[PDB]
């Protein structure tokens, strides 16, 4: 049961020495050669201490696997984050636990996502792994923006308010809507 | 104290996984009174930069340093108190175990690749968790801090300054490579991969009005510049005249001779990490080769370097700079950046040396791995 950890994501837990650590941000960069490297932010799910860590692209992790819950957003308070279930029940996040949700954050999101929950307590929020966004600008493929302003590469064939569809995981253009 | 250094040296490919770690080992052994085993998979690319060495010799002491083969299958030895993987490359096994079996576990170190992109200094010095326990952390070197710094031996800079100042000293120095320099002719050196970009440039040095004396250490490069000779074979020794231009082969040399060279040199053309660094310590204007990569990742290396080394340039001289060093790394198309560079060489001169001086001024790597290990204690 290890994993890769170039595979880790944002809000995903790893366990290390014994100790469990969520992963806040994760962040890949290419050495030399064919060489890589994944800085990571972590921080103690049981303690809570913080720390900065580095790892090869191919070094092995043991991932832990987390309980979920189906959670949506609602607003933006200062400085947390809001989101609800389906029962109403009001769950406030850092913004250092959801940078794999700020990559496509939107206000008045529609997105059905799921709180990452360590023994009934959320740490994080990760997105569905397909959502649906609407290009604000843009010009095989070509550049574009979303609403919130992230830039990503999408289809040439793509214009103005079109509808397209993007993988969370990779954070990448996947369709469009004809 | 004198603490034991491990440093594991994987040669990937040509000639700077070794020759940074044995700059590296050599000084360690000099400058700090350390012990240090120097770890090698192709013992044929060590001695082609250190004459001196036995190429089958599984150990030999070299300048201090204990220098073995890197054998497969793997000896399981004890380990050292300080284990350096070089390069990101993959520690034996049986090696692991044996940092974990000590009174104090070997600090384990990954030396990474140099770069001067922003992202580096970020990752140098943090920590790599390991499953079981080793202290091990990520070492970058840097042009910026917060870095790991430069390989810079003690007084190399009081050295080049003398040697520099002093004619004689230049003229002697060649000639134990059976070179004279004509009066007024330019040397530049040429060390580099196959380059597509070379013959174009070979020729506006042949049609320039200074003559220009190129000196060639044995290669990769040279069966571009003896298809441009329009000559069979270039060979230790030859010298050959076209025009304003003179080339002449130069045997692959010792580490420090090859030092001595650049610092001949009115212009170094290099390739790779280490002979980069050490153009840059001559003090002289330089030309990068940089390791080519998958998805055109060596430019935003190459770009880096260059935003970070044209600060203190004139907006002319580093429009040239950037795009003769394109050129020199994606195809031909440095007809007139050669031309700007060529009239503004005295003033790239002077930067140059500023850079160097600048540089100069920050600690090297090998007192802050020292620092480090003291530290970590
Ligand atoms: C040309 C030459 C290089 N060298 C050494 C300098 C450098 O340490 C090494 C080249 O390493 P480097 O500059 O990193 O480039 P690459 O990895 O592509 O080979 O070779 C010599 O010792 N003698 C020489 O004559």
């Amino acid at each position: 049961h290890m994993k890769t950890a170039q595979e880790f994501r944002a809000g995903q837990v790893a366990n290390i020495n014994g100790a469990p650590w969520v992963i806040q941000k994760a962040e890949f960069n290419k050495s030399g050669r064919n060489a890589a490297v994944v800085k990571m932010k972590l921080k103690n799910l049981l303690t809570g201490a913080g720390t900065e860590t580095v790892f090869k692209a191919d070094d092995k992790l043991e991932p832990i696997i987390l309980d979920r819950k189906e959670v949506t957003y609602s607003y933006f308070a200062d400085p947390l984050y809001v989101f609800m279930d389906s029962e109403f029940n009001q769950y406030e996040i850092e913004k250092d636990d959801l940078e794999g949700v700020l990559t496509f954050i939107e206000d008045g999101m529609t997105d059905i996502c799921e709180a990452v929950f360590y023994n009934d307590k959320v740490i994080s929020v990760e997105l569905p792994t397909t959502i649906v966004r609407q290009i604000a600008y843009t010009e095989v493929m070509k550049t574009a923006r979303l609403n919130n302003g992230a830039e990503l590469q999408v289809s040439a064939f793509c214009e103005i308010g079109d509808s397209i569809e993007i993988d969370t995981r990779t954070g990448e253009y996947k369709s469009r809507v004809k | 104290h004198m603490a034991s250094w491990d440093i594991f040296c994987s040669v990937v490919d040509n000639y700077g996984d070794i020759g940074v770690t044995w700059r590296l080992a050599r000084q360690l052994a000099a400058e700090h009174g350390q012990a240090v085993r120097l770890w090698v998979d192709e013992p044929q690319a060590f001695a082609r930069i250190c004459p001196r060495a036995d190429p089958v010799a599984h150990v030999q002491c070299l300048d201090g340093v204990e220098v073995r083969a890197w054998g497969r299958p793997w000896a399981p030895v004890a380990a050292a108190d300080v284990v350096i993987e070089a390069f990101a490359c993959e520690l034996p096994e049986a090696h692991r175990q044996a940092m974990r079996e000590r009174k104090r576990p070997s600090l384990w170190l990954n030396l990474e690749y140099l770069s001067a992109e922003e992202w580096i200094g970020s990752c140098h010095a943090l920590p790599s968790l390991q499953a079981c326990g080793l202290s091990k952390y990520f070492f970058f070197p840097g042009f910026r801090e917060p870095s790991g710094g430069l390989l810079r031996e003690a007084g190399l800079l009081e050295r080049r300054r003398r040697f520099q100042a002093s004619v004689s000293a230049q003229d002697e120095f060649l000639a134990s490579l059976g070179v004279r320099r004509k009066v007024g002719e330019r040397l530049i050196s040429l060390f580099a991969y196959e380059n597509p970009a070379l013959p174009g440039w070979l020729e506006q040095l042949r049609d320039a009005r200074q003559p220009s004396l190129l000196l060639v250490p044995e290669g990769r490069v040279l069966a571009d510049v003896a298809d441009w000779l329009r000559v069979a074979t270039l060979a230790v020794g030859d010298v050959h005249v076209r025009d304003a231009l003179r080339v002449q082969v130069l045997p692959f040399m010792a580490q420090d001779d090859y030092d001595r060279l650049l610092w001949c040199c009115d212009l170094n053309a290099v390739r790779g990490e280490d002979s980069f660094v050490r153009a840059q310590w001559a003090g002289r204007p330089l030309l990068w080769h940089i390791y080519r990569q998958e998805e055109e990742t060596h430019l935003a290396k190459l770009e880096a370097f260059l935003e970070l080394y044209c600060a203190g340039l004139p907006a002319d001289l580093a429009e040239n700079l950037r795009t003769f060093w394109l050129a020199w790394n994606a195809g031909g198309g440095l007809a007139g950046a050669w031309e700007g560079l060529e009239r503004q060489l005295p003033e790239w001169r002077r930067e140059a040396q500023r850079w160097a001086d600048e540089q100069g001024m920050r600690p090297d790597l090998a007192a802050r791995l020292v620092q480090f290990y003291a530290d970590w204690l």
